[PDB]
């Protein structure tokens, strides 16, 4: 079945949007239609996974004839799914016999007959406490469209017979012919494995029936449902022939337009303008200079004067195309915490075709930008800031790119003066450099990382987290790995390189409980035991 | 003339009932000594102020001056007739009076704090460079204080003033 | 003569603090008077007799010394201080005056922002010419040096900008096709080049700087370049007088409303004083800009705007012109040369008249007109102020009697006049030399304070081949 997401010009486009559509994946709006102007713009229709907007109709007749099950994945303002209100003689709902989530209101339409007379009570699935049925079995247009009353277990509106294989709308999604409470699960628990595997068998659900791979342009998404587009908190990647909703890594790639090109094209800084469109932004594609007239305000930009709390919401930025040139920042502000988490600066573009990460004349203790691993094209300088301290430590060499990249930090706080005021790398840094007076601001760190943050050492043998030494960084174990004092209480990551289980342990990996009733292999639940060792145990 | 400042503390009282001539001084009242050309001529410790200087029918005249606890104050040159000083000379009822002080520059004339021989309105009243004229002299209204200024000085700043007081 | 020696020549005091002058006399003085001479302006007469204050002159001012040692001071000084002092003698003639102490404010070690402009350009029909502006004193890379020009009969029209951080230009439609700016970061100076010059682009040039929240800020010199062969802001009154100390008020109407989209609205009122570059009165459509006095305070909304003035003074005199930045280009209206209604009369006034630009050898005649007193009654006096030199006296007259005083150095070439009937005195200078060049000021000799206390507005000669 085909499925779907000036009142000549809605007309034209509802009729576009629904001619051919029998299940509506979104919510059906059929709103602002003239009079004499709609002829079966939309009778195939079965399924309105969604709300029924049937608002200020002028038009005498919508058939909606076959439409079979309003879902009610969403309502109109609240417990809202049919929504005939502010219209229209004859509206022959005929197939309508159960709007699973939602009420049905009627107001405002005085041409409307013979829908007062509908048995309302099948077709709305107790949402009865929004229902505004006020503005006999029979839906109109004479005989023949009758209510069909039904209603006053995988089947919705009616059954063809006491099997589950043959219903005409199926309550939660349909395989292919069987009505299932759940699509084919994705991951198989395996006893063998002690793990969830993929099941070939399992399928991806499409709106309201389970499809082994999703069309056009659908997503998968986490929890298996095929998406029209991720959501703002996923990002679209494709690893198999089905693209997927993977989850977005802190801010998902936004690509704005830096100052130069695009929108702020002909801009000259960073204006109170120019700022908030670059709010939860990344990878911003151009330069992002802040100059010092973006601190003033100009008159002959009209620009007003950018507040210094303004400047937090560049710190998504985690990599600039062009030069990132910072020439003036709130002097209340010691470090650039506005660039604190940018990752890379490309420098595809270089202000005076030399810098691409230029900070001059800021009056800023530390450069700040500890997050910062490659500067790749442009050259780097600086200077000016008469209090930067921990400026000449971090090895300009490990973080550029380009052989041709150079380095003119100069005029900054003096090192003599720096080492003699105690602005120092903490103990925790390796000499590659400090970005700051912290230890999270350490270009690398002396013995383990715990995170950004550079500790003495990891908790091998005494912690709270309890970490697991790997690649000159801290790992906290997993939550099941029980702390041990005679030896490290975890090998590595996963509940399967861990000596000590605090909970049961399942086969190789350590869980909080053994697998009871999950789906396993031949659709049958899984239900393990554990015994006094603490071995989950399979029944 | 009236006013003492300028250190022109030495002033004539006119309010003798007798033709008297009595100086006064105008001083921190102390005591006062008396000058006349230079030579101490009395001392007043106290009591008695004003300075007696005879009738004035015995024509007094002479460079006063006075001085109590500070310096001794301008002279006062008396002339009566019933450093260089002003020239009298009396002709029939013409009075003619000299600046002492005459280097070449416009010489202005003051009687009784009142400019003098400005305006040639005035028959018998002339000034010729250093010299004052005061033809027809009147003893009760052309008689009193006199003194001579370079124009843009100040009167007060004279070294002295000339009390003339003659009968004609 | 007797010589007066001021010390020192030039002090450097913050705001608040005690300023204290000394004038030295070859000889010993009965009276010294001490004047305030502002740049540009006719020395003001602050304390005479030594010790006593002019009146207007505040309280923090006090005179003291004798013989040939006088002091002069100020107890708390002030941004409105900055002036020249000098101390005259007037026991003897000439009146002899010091070096004079060039007094300004230490306050503000902050470099000042000083935009000097090139000025003096003369051109043909259908030349071009470039006009730079040298800043100083801010970093020239971080403001717009938006340029505008003032046409002999016109209002302030801006002629476009130019961002000297980058060189991207805006311009003028007035002038898109004919006017080019470029910037040269180097040496921090902007320049602006006019092509195909015509009749109507003779006028007065100058170089703005765009501040935060005010447009044209600290404006250049101005250049004047003679050449010869839009929201549209109307200000309703023109040339309105009034009377010193009577209020008076401007108003301007916009042709739409000035509010801009930001909700800002970029109205603003510059007082060309006259002689000087217009500087910012009211910053924003209420807002008074900072060194301009309580007394300017404008109004209005939507597209009606006036200024008020709570009372004219003597300063506030000059072309108030209203422009509105609020559109693309921004217009200026057509400006209120506010002019004081007394005048040379009134009060006691002396208008001078007579200056300009004379050849070598040949003869000037200055006028001074007298007027609020009787011009018999007072001494009339003349005094010239070469450029970089103190004040020198030129000689005095005597309306009641005629009496004439002159300078040795001027007595055989200069010739004092004056008319009672008209109450104006004549300076007439035969034989021109080009060290006679300079401000020609008639000063009126009060005798009762031993000071001249009521001085002309100067009258500028020149002695120029």
């Amino acid at each position: 079945k085909k499925v779907c997401q000036t009142f000549e010009d809605h007309f034209l486009s509802l009729q576009r949007m629904f001619n051919n559509c029998e299940v509506v994946l979104g919510n059906l709006e059929i709103t602002y239609v003239q009079r004499n102007y709609d002829l079966s713009f939309l009778k195939t229709i079965q399924e309105v996974a969604g709300y029924v907007l049937i608002a200020l109709n002028t038009v005498e007749r919508i058939p909606l004839e076959n439409l079979q099950i309003i879902r009610g994945n969403m309502y109109y303002e609240n417990s809202y799914a049919l929504a005939v209100l502010s219209n229209l003689k004859e509206l022959p709902m005929r197939n309508l016999q159960e709007i699973l989530h939602g009420a049905v209101r009627f107001s405002n339409n005085p041409a409307l007959c013979n829908v007062e007379s509908i048995q309302w009570r099948d077709i709305v699935s107790s949402d009865f406490l929004s229902n505004m049925s006020m503005d006999g079995s029979c839906w109109g247009a004479g005989e023949e469209n009758c209510q069909k009353l039904t209603k006053i277990n995988q089947c919705a509106a009616g059954c063809t017979g006491p099997r589950e294989s043959d219903c005409l709308v199926c309550r939660k999604f349909r395989d292919e012919a069987t009505c299932k409470d759940t699509c084919p699960p994705l991951m198989l628990y395996n006893p063998t494995t002690y793990q969830m595997d993929v099941n070939p068998e399992g399928k991806y659900s499409f709106g309201a029936t389970c499809v082994k791979k999703c069309p056009r342009n659908y997503v998968v998404t986490d929890h298996g449902s095929c998406v029209r587009a991720c959501g703002a908190d996923s990002y679209e990647m494709e690893e198999d022939g089905v693209r997927k909703c993977k989850k977005c890594e802190g801010p998902c790639r936004k690509v704005c337009n830096g100052i130069g090109i695009g929108e702020f094209k002909d801009s000259l800084s960073i204006n109170a303008t120019n700022i908030k469109h670059f709010k939860n932004c990344t990878s911003i594609s151009g330069d992002l200079h802040i100059l010092p007239v973006a601190f003033r305000g100009d008159s002959f930009t009209h620009t007003p004067p950018l507040d210094p709390q303004e400047l937090d919401i560049l710190k998504t930025v985690k990599e600039i195309t062009g030069f990132l040139l910072i020439q003036a920042w709130p002097e209340n502000r010691t470090d650039l915490h506005a660039f604190e988490n940018l990752e890379i600066i490309r420098g595809r573009t270089k202000q005076h075709g030399q810098f691409s990460l230029a900070v001059v004349s800021l009056n800023i203790t530390s450069l700040g930008l500890r997050s910062l691993k490659e500067i790749s094209d442009g050259d780097v300088i600086i200077s000016g800031n008469k209090n930067l301290c921990y400026a000449n430590t971090i090895n300009w060499k490990k973080l550029f790119g380009t052989s041709g990249q150079k380095t003119k930090i100069i005029s900054n706080r003096g090192e003599n003066s720096c080492k003699a005021t105690g602005q120092v790398c903490h103990a925790l840094c390796s000499p590659e450099g400090c970005w700051g007076p912290e230890p999270r601001d350490c270009v690398s760190c002396r013995n383990v990382s715990r995170g950004r943050e550079c500790v003495d050492k990891c908790n091998l043998l005494e912690g709270e987290p309890r970490e697991f030494v790997e690649n000159s960084e801290c790992i906290q174990c997993h939550p099941e790995c029980l702390p041990q004092a005679m030896n490290i209480t975890c090998t590595g990551r996963g509940p399967d390189n861990c000596i000590q289980c605090a909970h049961y342990i399942d086969g190789p990996h350590c869980v909080k409980t053994c697998p009871a009733g999950v789906m396993g292999e031949n659709n049958t639940l899984v239900w393990k035991y554990a015994d006094a060792g603490h071995v989950c145990h399979l029944c | 003339m009236q006013s003492i400042k300028g250190n022109h503390l030495v002033k004539v009282y006119d309010y003798q009932e007798d033709g008297s001539v009595l100086l006064t001084c105008d001083a921190e009242a102390k005591n006062i000594t008396w000058f006349k050309d230079g030579k101490m001529i009395g001392f007043l410790t106290e009591d008695k102020k004003k300075w007696n200087l005879g009738s004035n029918a015995k024509d007094p005249r002479g460079m006063y001056q006075c001085k109590g606890s500070q310096n001794k104050s301008k002279p006062l040159q008396v002339y009566y007739r019933m450093q260089t000083p002003y020239k009298v000379s009396i002709s029939g009822t013409t009075v003619i009076l000299t600046c002492p002080q005459y280097p070449g520059s416009e010489i202005l004339w003051q009687h009784n704090d009142k400019n003098i021989g400005g305006d040639e309105d005035d028959k018998n009243i002339g000034s010729d460079e250093d010299h004052l004229s005061l033809k027809e002299f009147s003893e009760l209204e052309q008689s009193g204080y006199y003194v001579c200024y370079p124009r843009g000085s100040k009167p007060e700043d004279a070294n002295f003033y000339l009390y003339l007081r003659a009968r004609v | 003569d007797i010589q007066m020696t001021q010390s020192p020549s030039s002090l450097s005091a913050s705001v608040g603090d005690r300023v204290t002058i000394t004038c030295s006399a070859s000889s010993s003085v009965s009276y010294m008077n001490w004047y305030q001479q502002t740049p540009g302006k006719a020395p003001k007469r602050w304390i005479y007799d030594t010790s006593k204050l002019a009146s207007g002159v505040p309280s923090r001012f006090s005179g003291s010394g004798s013989g040939t040692d006088y002091t002069f001071t100020i107890s708390s000084l002030q941004p409105e201080d900055i002036a020249t002092y000098y101390c005259q003698q007037w026991s003897s003639n000439p009146f002899t005056f010091g070096q004079g102490t060039k007094l300004q404010i230490t306050s503000g070690g902050g470099g000042q922002v000083q935009l000097v402009q090139s000025g003096a350009e003369v051109k043909k029909p259908g030349a071009s010419v470039k006009v730079s502006c040298k800043a100083s004193g801010y970093t020239f890379t971080s403001y717009w040096m938006h340029w505008v020009r003032q046409a002999p009969g016109q209002g302030l029209e801006w002629m476009g900008n130019i961002w000297p951080g980058s060189g991207g230009t805006n311009y003028a439609e007035k002038f898109k096709n004919r006017v080019t700016m470029t910037r040269d970061t180097s040496i921090s100076t902007a320049y602006m080049e006019l092509s195909r010059l015509r009749s109507d682009d003779t006028a007065v040039y100058y170089c703005a700087r765009s501040g935060g929240p005010y447009f044209f800020d600290y404006w250049g010199q101005g250049t004047l370049v003679t050449v010869s062969s839009d929201i549209v802001m109307t200000q309703s009154p023109l040339s309105l007088p009034v009377t010193p100390g009577e209020p008076a008020s401007i108003s301007c109407r916009s042709s739409q409303n000035i509010v801009h989209n930001n909700g800002i609205t970029y109205l603003e009122w510059y007082l060309q004083k006259p002689g000087q570059s217009p500087q910012l009165l009211i910053y924003k459509v209420s807002d008074r800009f900072s060194g301009v006095p309580d007394r300017f305070s404008g109004s209005g909304s939507g597209t009606d705007f006036t200024l008020k003035i709570s009372r004219v003074e003597a300063e506030d005199v000059g072309v108030y012109y209203c422009f509105q930045g609020s559109h693309i280009p921004p217009t200026f209206g057509q400006g209120t040369k506010v002019e004081i209604k007394s005048g040379g009369g009134g009060q006691v006034q002396l208008v001078q008249s007579g200056g300009g630009v004379v050849q070598p050898g040949r003869s000037l005649r200055l006028s001074c007109k007298a007027s609020g007193y009787t011009f018999t009654r007072y001494t009339m006096h003349w005094v010239r102020q070469a450029p970089g030199k103190g004040l020198e006296w030129i000689g005095y007259i005597n309306p009641s009697r005629g009496y004439t005083n002159y300078n040795q150095k001027v007595k055989d070439r200069f010739t004092i006049s004056r008319d009672n009937s008209k109450n104006t005195a004549f300076l007439q200078m035969d034989s021109l030399r080009p060290e006679d060049t300079g401000v020609y000021f008639c000063a009126r000799y009060y005798d009762d304070h031993y000071s001249l206390d009521y001085w002309g507005q100067g009258t500028p000669v020149t002695v120029s081949s």
